[PDB]
C-alpha cells in the first residue's frame, strides 16, 4: 500500500474511529501507524529503541501488518496513541509503549520530561488498581456475523466476520441495525435475519432472498490460558479464537436428548485493531453429548455460586436469585433431572465411570457450597426475607434426599 | 442491584423470552438449562445496571409456594401473550389480585409477549375455529391504565421486535418513576 | 564455584563501606550479590544480565525471588544514599519484570513513581557543584624486601570528597607505618618512571600521584554528563610534564576494571605514556581553555563573579597570546590547528552574556573590556593572516 499511501489510510481512520467512540481501535490505529514509520526510517538507515517495525510486535502482533517522516514524528505519535488508550479504559498497554520514548529521551538526555514521562505511568497504574477486578472497565459482546449471496454483495459476498461492537450492545441492538441498514438498499421484505447458529452453507435459501447469519461469541481459551488471563483486561486485549455453544439436539432443541457444539473460530489479526470488522476463517467443532456437557454445564452453575462468596460487596439481590435456580427450581427441569437420568442405578451402566466420578465430585462441591452460599443469604436477609430462607433450606434439605436415592449412596 | 418478577400464565413464553434475552443467541435457539431465576445486565440511557429476574409459576399447583419471593423486589412485571386472551383475561383477576396482596405499591408493568404472530395467517386459521385471537394495543394501553400499571409493552418472542425496550423500561421505571 | 559464602563477605565488606562512610563502592555490592544470586537460580532453572549497570560483572544454597529482591531493595537505598541517582533507573528496570509478571500493580505504581522521584531529583542537582563522587590516584608500592602485594603493585585508590593528595598520603603513611617499619617507609615526590634498584633499599616506600579519569576525543561526546566522567572509566590518565627537561609528557595508565566497585582502589595493568611536542603542547592548554567558558556561559546560575574573572585573563606579558610564537613560521603545520585557535575567538560569546548579566553599576566596566577585548582581537590577530 506503499509508504505515501499507507500512513493516510491510519490517519483519517484514527479522526473518523475517534469521532464516532472506537476508541480503543483508534488507539490501536496510532500505535499501528507509529510502526509503520518506524521501518521505513530503518529502510532508509537513519539510526528497543530503534530496530525496525518488531518493537511494536510487543503491545500487539498485528503491528507485523504495516511493513510490506522523522524521529520527533514517531515520538508524537505515540504521545498521541497513548492519550487514546487513557480514554479507551485500557490503562495496561501505555507501559509498552513509553519505552520507545524513554529510550531516545535518554539518548537526548532530559530528565525533566524522562520525569513527568514516568509520572504519567505511575498515575495509570494507581488508576488500575481500582478499575481493575471491579467490573467497571467493559468493551466486550465481539459477535460473529456472516453474509451469504451471490449476486447481492459485492467485496464481502459471503465471507465470515467477527465485529467488536461495544459497551453492551446486545444482539436486539446489532441485528435490528444489520437488517435496518441493508434492508432498505435491497428492498423490504428480502433481507431474512437467517438466524441459524449452525454452520450454515446449504444455501437452501432460493435465491430471491439475502441472508445474513448472526450468533454472539465469547472470546475462548483454554485450561492453561484461564491462568494467565485473570483480570477483565486479559481477555479482550489479543484475542485468537472465539466460542459459541450452538445447540444440535436431537430433532428440534428442547435432559437425555439434548445436546450442543462449541464452535470456535479465530480471528486471523488479533483484536484490537484498525478496522472495527475481521473475519473468521474456520468453524472446528467440539461436539458434546448430553452427559458431557451435563457434566460441563451443571459443573458451570457451581463455580458461579463459589464466585460471588470471595467478592467482597455480595449484594442482596444477585445471590437469592442463583441459589433459587440452585434450590428451589420452579418452571425449569431441575438439578436433580441430571442425577435421575445418568446417575441413577439402572442408569449409568454404559456411561463409562471416571466421566460419572467427576460428575460425583462436582455435584458435592456445589452442595458444600450451596450449603455455604445459605447461610451467607442469612447474613444480609433482614425482616421479612427471613421467613423466606426458611423455605430455601427446606427445598436444599429435600434437594438432599432425593440425591441419595438415585444415587444409592448417603449425603450429607 | 435490582429486584424484578416475572408473573404471568404458564406457557406465555415467560421463560422462552428470558432465556433468549440474558443470552444473546435467537430465540427457539437458546442454548437450554435447569435453574431457572436468570439475570444479566444491560446498558440504559446512559449507565449500565445489573438486572435480576425471578420466574414464576402459572401452574397453578405452585401458588402460596410462589408469593414468599416477591419480598425485596423493586419492580414488577406481569407478562401475557397477547395470543391467547384466556391469558389476558386471568391477568387483570389472578395478578393484579395478587401484587395488591404482596408489595402493592411498587410499580408492576404489563407487557404483551408473542406479537409476531399477531400478523401469521396460520394461527389465524387455527385462532378463527375458536373465532377469537387479536388483543389490540388500544385494548392493551387501555387494559394497563385501568389496572394502574405504568406502561404496556407489545414485545416479540423472536424477531427481536418489542424487546431490549422492556427491560430498559423495566429499570427506567426505577430511576423514574 | 564456591564464595556462595562470600555473599556474606559483601555484605559484610558493605557494611563497612557503610561504615567508612563510602557509599559508592557500597552499592555496588549489593548488585553483584543479586548478582551472582542470579545465576544460581538460572543453573537451576528457577547471570551476566546486568550488564548494562556495570561490565565488570563478570567476576559473579537456598535461594528465593524474594530473597533476590530484597537484595535489589536493600541496594537502590544505598544509590540513593549514595546520589548517584542516574541508576536507580536501570536497576529498578527488572525487578518490574518480575512485579508485572506476579503483577502486583499497588508496588508497580509506588515503584515506577520511585523511579519518576529518581530523574526529577537529578534534574535539579545535575550542573550544580552539589555532586562529589571523589577523587582518584595512582598508588605504588615497592616492598620487594619487605611486605609488597606480590611485587611493586600500582594501583589507582578512589577517595570520597574532596581530600586527597595530602590527606590520603598522610593517612595511608601513619597506616602503613606501624605495621611496616616506623620511619622506614619514603615520601617518594617524583612521578615519572619509578624503577627499582635505582634507589637503595630502606624496605618499605610508596608512591603517590593524582590522576584524572582521561576520556579520548571520541568519549567527550558521550561522556558530557557529569556522572558520565566517573562511571565506566577504565582508565585514568596524569599529566607529568617536564617543561623543559630542565614539551610536556603525560602518563595514560589503564586499568583492569571499571569503576565504580566492591574495594576503594583496583589493579592497573598497563601504564601508558607519551611525551607531547611543545607546539602539541599549546593545543592542549588553549583548547582547555576554550570549553571552560563555554561551560561558565552556558551552566546557568553562572558563578557571576567566576565569569568575570575568566575574562579579565584573556588579554598580556603572559596572556594568552602564545599564538604569537605560535603564526610567525614552526613544526608540522596540520593546518596548524589554529580553527581551534579560530574557535576560541568566539568565545567572545563570553562577553555578551556578561552584558546581560551586570548592573549598571558596572555599566562601564564593560565596555572598558570590551575595548582591552577589542585591542587584543583584531590587533593582535594580524599575526595570524586576517581578523574574525
Amino acid at each position: 500500500s506503499t509508504p505515501e499511501l499507507r500512513r493516510t489510510w491510519l490517519e483519517s481512520m484514527a479522526k473518523i474511529h475517534a469521532r464516532n467512540g472506537d476508541l480503543s481501535e483508534a488507539a490501536m490505529c496510532y500505535i499501528h501507524i507509529a510502526a509503520l514509520i518506524a521501518e521505513y526510517l530503518k529502510r532508509k538507515g537513519y539510526w528497543m529503541f530503534s530496530m525496525g517495525w518488531p518493537a511494536f510486535l510487543s503491545i500487539t502482533p498485528n503491528i507485523k501488518e504495516e511493513g510490506a517522516y522523522n524521529e520527533n514524528i514517531l515520538v508524537e505519535q505515540l504521545y498521541m496513541c497513548v492519550e487514546f488508550l487513557w480514554k479507551s479504559e485500557r490503562y495496561e498497554l501505555i507501559a509498552d509503549v513509553n519505552k520507545p520514548i524513554i529510550a531516545v529521551f535518554e539518548k537526548q538526555r532530559d530528565f525533566k520530561k524522562l520525569s513527568d514521562l514516568y509520572y504519567d505511568i505511575h498515575r495509570s497504574y494507581l488508576k488500575v488498581a481500582e478499575v481493575v477486578n471491579s467490573e467497571k472497565r467493559l468493551f466486550g459482546r465481539y459477535y460473529r456475523v456472516a453474509f451469504y449471496g451471490q449476486g447481492f454483495f459485492e467485496e464481502e459476498e459471503g465471507k465470515e466476520y467477527i465485529y467488536k461492537e461495544p459497551k453492551l450492545t446486545g444482539l436486539s441492538e446489532i441485528s435490528q441495525r444489520l437488517l435496518k441498514l441493508y434492508a432498505d438498499k435491497f428492498g423490504a421484505d428480502n433481507v431474512k435475519i437467517i438466524q441459524d447458529s449452525n454452520k450454515v452453507n446449504p444455501k437452501d435459501l432460493d435465491p430471491k432472498y439475502a441472508y445474513i447469519q448472526v450468533t454472539y461469541v465469547t472470546p475462548f481459551f483454554e485450561e492453561k490460558e484461564i491462568e494467565d488471563r485473570k483480570t477483565d483486561f486479559e481477555m479482550h486485549h489479543n484475542i485468537n479464537r472465539f466460542v459459541f455453544e450452538t445447540p444440535f439436539t436431537l430433532s428440534g432443541k428442547k435432559v437425555a436428548e439434548q445436546c450442543k457444539r462449541r464452535t470456535i473460530l479465530t480471528t486471523s489479526h488479533l483484536f484490537p485493531y484498525v478496522k472495527k470488522r475481521i473475519q473468521v476463517i474456520s468453524q472446528s467443532s467440539t461436539e458434546l453429548n448430553p452427559i458431557e456437557v451435563a457434566i460441563d454445564e451443571m459443573s458451570k452453575k457451581v463455580s458461579e455460586l463459589n464466585q460471588l462468596c470471595t467478592m467482597e460487596e455480595v449484594d442482596m439481590i444477585r445471590l437469592q436469585l442463583k441459589l433459587q435456580g440452585s434450590v428451589s427450581v420452579k418452571v425449569n427441569a431441575g438439578p436433580m433431572a441430571y442425577a435421575r437420568a445418568f446417575l441413577e442405578e439402572t442408569n449409568a451402566k454404559k456411561y463409562p465411570d471416571n466421566q460419572v466420578k467427576l460428575l460425583k465430585e462436582i455435584f458435592r462441591q456445589f452442595a458444600d457450597a450451596c450449603g455455604q452460599a445459605l447461610d451467607v443469604n442469612e447474613r444480609l436477609i433482614k425482616e421479612d426475607q427471613l421467613e423466606y430462607q426458611e423455605e430455601l433450606r427446606s427445598h436444599y434439605k429435600d434437594m438432599l434426599s432425593e440425591l441419595s436415592t438415585v444415587m444409592n449412596e448417603q449425603i450429607t | 442491584a435490582i429486584k424484578c418478577v416475572v408473573v404471568g400464565d404458564g406457557a406465555v413464553g415467560k421463560t422462552c423470552l428470558l432465556i433468549s434475552y440474558t443470552t444473546n443467541a435467537f430465540p427457539g435457539e437458546y442454548i437450554p438449562t435447569v435453574f431457572d431465576n436468570y439475570s444479566a445486565n444491560v446498558m440504559v440511557d446512559g449507565k449500565p445496571v445489573n438486572l435480576g429476574l425471578w420466574d414464576t409459576a402459572g401452574q397453578e399447583d405452585y401458588d402460596r409456594l410462589r408469593p414468599l419471593s416477591y419480598p425485596q423486589t423493586d419492580v414488577f412485571l406481569i407478562c401475557f401473550s397477547l395470543v391467547s386472551p384466556a391469558s389476558f383475561e386471568n391477568v387483570r383477576a389472578k395478578w393484579y389480585p395478587e401484587v395488591r396482596h404482596h408489595c402493592p405499591h411498587t410499580p408492576i408493568l404489563l407487557v404483551g409477549t408473542k406479537l409476531d404472530l399477531r400478523d401469521d395467517k396460520d394461527t389465524i386459521e387455527r385462532l378463527r375455529d375458536k373465532k377469537l385471537a387479536p388483543i389490540t394495543y388500544p385494548q392493551g394501553l387501555a387494559m394497563a391504565r385501568e389496572i394502574g400499571s405504568v406502561k404496556y409493552l407489545e414485545c416479540s418472542a423472536l424477531t427481536q421486535r418489542g424487546l431490549k425496550t422492556v427491560f430498559d423500561e423495566a429499570i427506567r421505571a426505577v430511576l423514574c418513576p
